[PDB]
DNA sequence: ATCAATATCCACCTGCAGATTCTACCAAAAGTGTATTTGGAAACTGCTCCATCAAAAGGCATGTTCAGCGGAATTCCGCTGAACATGCCTTTTGATGGAGCAGTTTCCAAATACACTTTTGGTAGAATCTGCAGGTGGATATTGAT
DNA sequence: ATCAATATCCACCTGCAGATTCTACCAAAAGTGTATTTGGAAACTGCTCCATCAAAAGGCATGTTCAGCGGAATTCCGCTGAACATGCCTTTTGATGGAGCAGTTTCCAAATACACTTTTGGTAGAATCTGCAGGTGGATATTGAT
């Protein structure tokens, strides 16, 4: 008895995604491909961000990803930043960035 | 009991970075991320279906829904993993 | 067993600190009261909707999720006090 | 006199605070502000400790991002001192009263 | 058929300003408006159910949802109109 | 057979609103108290705009409302303007307004 | 080229409606680029709805729906 | 030898156009752009006449409001002439930029 | 203050594109009545977690002093937009094939609804594991005075 | 530009709160397997209405001339801020009574699910009506030169 996720090459629970799709009432019926496709996309997007997070955590000599890292990853990546342009990551701070005209000295 | 995608995110975390962890605070955020992205797509897909007088959201709705919601290249590599998990599922029966 | 006059607890020092995270270098002296004013309005809108979700569930305890759903309604999705 | 010129302690703070995440508003006083404002909406309320934390995280995030747009707005008038009219322009343009 | 609120917009239009009319493009705007407010109120009433794990979108929800969506006075009077119409219905055969 | 709309005392289709609610996939069950209320709420709001748009036209010596009149009525009321803050009414123009610091030196 | 179709005098009329008194010269090209980005974004989603319904004809509704999924809702074209 | 001073005609135009609702960009030119841009998303498309129009109404409706903010931006820097940096500013703060 | 060129208003006029009115057809509603089903209110209550009092202490706010320097006020003028009248190249308007947008029919792959069987992801809880906060000190800048 | 006062960087070090690791129960999931229902792709087609063309219409592209806007240089007043002394009130480690959220079981008022009938809001072709959009005329307010 193989899980549907394994049938599709995924890690994310197609079984779950599918169930949620129904209790959410997005429609009368739900394809059998929908759950797979979705789960696949979810899994991909969480792998993209984790990749960047992991990296951000490496640059700060840490082994365990914390809020701040998920933020550094998102805000430093053009697209992700757009996809989450109205999202607010708790305990994430902001990108270091001081306007040019505020720096001392000249030249 | 409250479900969370926590174990799944973890599995994937180990795939990209075998030697990296993630605090429970970060995991929570990831959880809000999977969930937030989920609703967003299903939603857009809900609307796509009514706009066309349709009763079942299929992988085709989900996709367009994903091309309208995500940005450039992200749409593209999402659409591929999409198509690819389906095509594989579809031959497993 | 007391009262209420809270937006002075929003100290000058704290408002400085937030201006810094914003990349601010020099602050006018009238910023402090203007900020306080802005913050209040903001809190009022969220708490207003927050408490609405509370009442509507016939509860007497504003939950994390209430604030979250309220924060979503106002285009400020907050990540993580529970999806 | 070993005294830093004005503008040198500022940049030091800017860098400092942008490097960290911890909340900038004294917790307790923020909590009373929440109970004060909420109470005048509906009395006899109780807040989960986590509810209040979210309202902070969210308020601080807002304000922080509000200053950036403000700061951008003063720099536009050729200044470095943010003034009320700056906060006011950003709020207008933003659709918070435009 | 292509339903629309045209015709109920005209019956109201006449109780307010009997002698007043309305061009085509203007009736089109008022149809778009009744749909906007419909979908908006509907949706929030939908969520209001889901958050509270309820399968029923009753009058109660519509209320709470009109309270979240409409601006102060506007909601005060919309909440009443609504309670009036529901009361007049229950108390009837 | 004397109706749902007439029963609740409305001009808006209580039956149509109820059929739109079911078929929009907003929930598994739709109490009967929902469409009525909602219907009543939609009517009220529509009366509200027409009232103001009806006046707007009078003020311009016209008996027929057009886009132009719904806009001057919506952007001149504090509340509605907020409710339709991100809405664009086609062929509505903009309210007359010139920044003071742009008027003549006098 | 078509972007130059949106002519200076048109742009001048737009701004006016916005209550602009005096206009720099570069404004004209800056306005063009912004109009393009606007359009591309809108038409992209519009055309996507089209290709979902399987047609070769952008419809009023596809545009409306696009203009909606942004907080640019439009009244007066069905929906 | 009659000449109106700079701004006296502008001010009358503002009055003129805030009073009318007619479209200000010429339809043909505009329709070519709509078609030109779309050709890049999908080849050989057709537009419903009411589709291109909904498109114009929205585009100018959009542009107008932006000049409004751009103007407030110039006024903010103590000018009466709007400049590129004004637009850019109103867009950054709106969120359309960064 | 006195014209002189224009722009704006207003009162009246009337052709017509757009709105109102009457008739007739009918699929799709929407109302009605019967039968079956069930969501979630009510009553009881386990147990989590919120309100709150207590006490100690140092982080941090408050308030004053004093000088650095930013920002508004002012004068100056280089040069960029704006007003205007000249000339026609492009848009606007109305007539016409045909590409599709839809309206209808057919029918099968695919989505319910239903009965079981089995694998799994929560979690309550006792116990071991380990990344990194935060205290410490010293090498390396970064500033400001000279 | 060399000096002195300080803040910043940064690798080492260790108590510990937060985390990675179980053994065990499991209700809720997810998967397996007919039986029944049907949403929507697919092929064919009529009626739109969208693309294209040619003639009639009127907005735009262009070069001169100069008002005046707005950036630069200069000045100084007063605000904002760095430094410092003092001590409050926020922060922290705990503990306790109990409000009130939340799990469980009961049970009916209301919602679903057909089936049969009546009405009705939408569409289509034809006829008739009208609100007001432009056009004209003459008065007069607005703006610019002297």
């Amino acid at each position: 008895a193989k899980t549907r996720s394994s049938r599709a090459g995924l890690q994310f629970p197609v079984g779950r995604v599918h169930r949620l799709l129904r209790k959410g009432n997005y429609a009368e019926r739900v394809g059998a491909g929908a759950p797979v496709y979705l789960a696949a996309v979810l899994e991909y997007l969480t792998a993209e961000i984790l990749e960047l997070a992991g990296n951000a955590a490496r640059d700060n000599k840490k082994t365990r990803i914390i809020p701040r890292h998920l933020q550094l990853a998102v805000r430093n990546d053009e697209e992700l930043n757009k996809l989450l342009g109205r999202v607010t990551i708790a305990q994430g701070g902001v990108l270091p960035n001081i306007q040019s005209v505020l720096l001392p000295k000249k030249t | 009991r409250k479900e969370s995608y926590a174990i799944y995110v973890y599995k994937v975390l180990k795939q990209v970075h075998p030697d990296t962890g993630i605090s429970s605070k970060a995991m929570s955020i990831m959880n809000s991320f999977v969930n937030d992205v989920f609703e967003r797509i299903a939603g857009e897909a809900s609307r796509l279906a009514h706009y066309n007088k349709r009763s079942t959201i299929t992988s085709r709705e989900i996709q367009t829904a994903v091309r309208l919601l995500l940005p450039g290249e992200l749409a593209k590599h999402a659409v591929s993993e999409g198509t690819k998990a389906v095509t594989k599922y579809t031959s497993a029966k | 067993k007391v009262l209420r006059d809270n937006i002075q607890g929003i100290t000058k020092p704290a408002i400085r600190r937030l201006a810094r995270r914003g990349g601010v270098k020099r602050i006018s002296g009238l910023i402090y009261e203007e900020t306080r004013g802005v913050l209040k309005v903001f809190l009022e809108n969220v708490i207003r909707d927050a408490v609405t979700y509370t009442e509507h569930a016939k509860r007497k305890t504003v939950t994390a999720m209430d604030v979250v759903y309220a924060l979503k309604r106002q285009g400020r999705t907050l990540y993580g006090f529970g999806g | 006199p070993h005294r830093y010129r004005p503008g040198t302690v500022a940049l030091r703070e800017i860098r400092r605070y942008q490097e960290s995440t911890e909340l900038l508003i004294r917790k307790l006083p923020f909590q009373r502000l929440v109970r004060e404002i909420a109470q005048d909406f509906k009395t006899d309320l109780r807040f989960q400790s986590s509810a209040v934390m979210a309202l902070q995280e969210a308020s601080e995030a807002y304000l922080v991002a509000l200053f950036e747009d403000t700061n951008l707005c003063a720099i536009h008038a050729k200044r470095v001192t943010i003034m009320p009219k700056d906060i006011q322009l950003a709020r207008r343009i933003r659709g918070e009263r435009a």
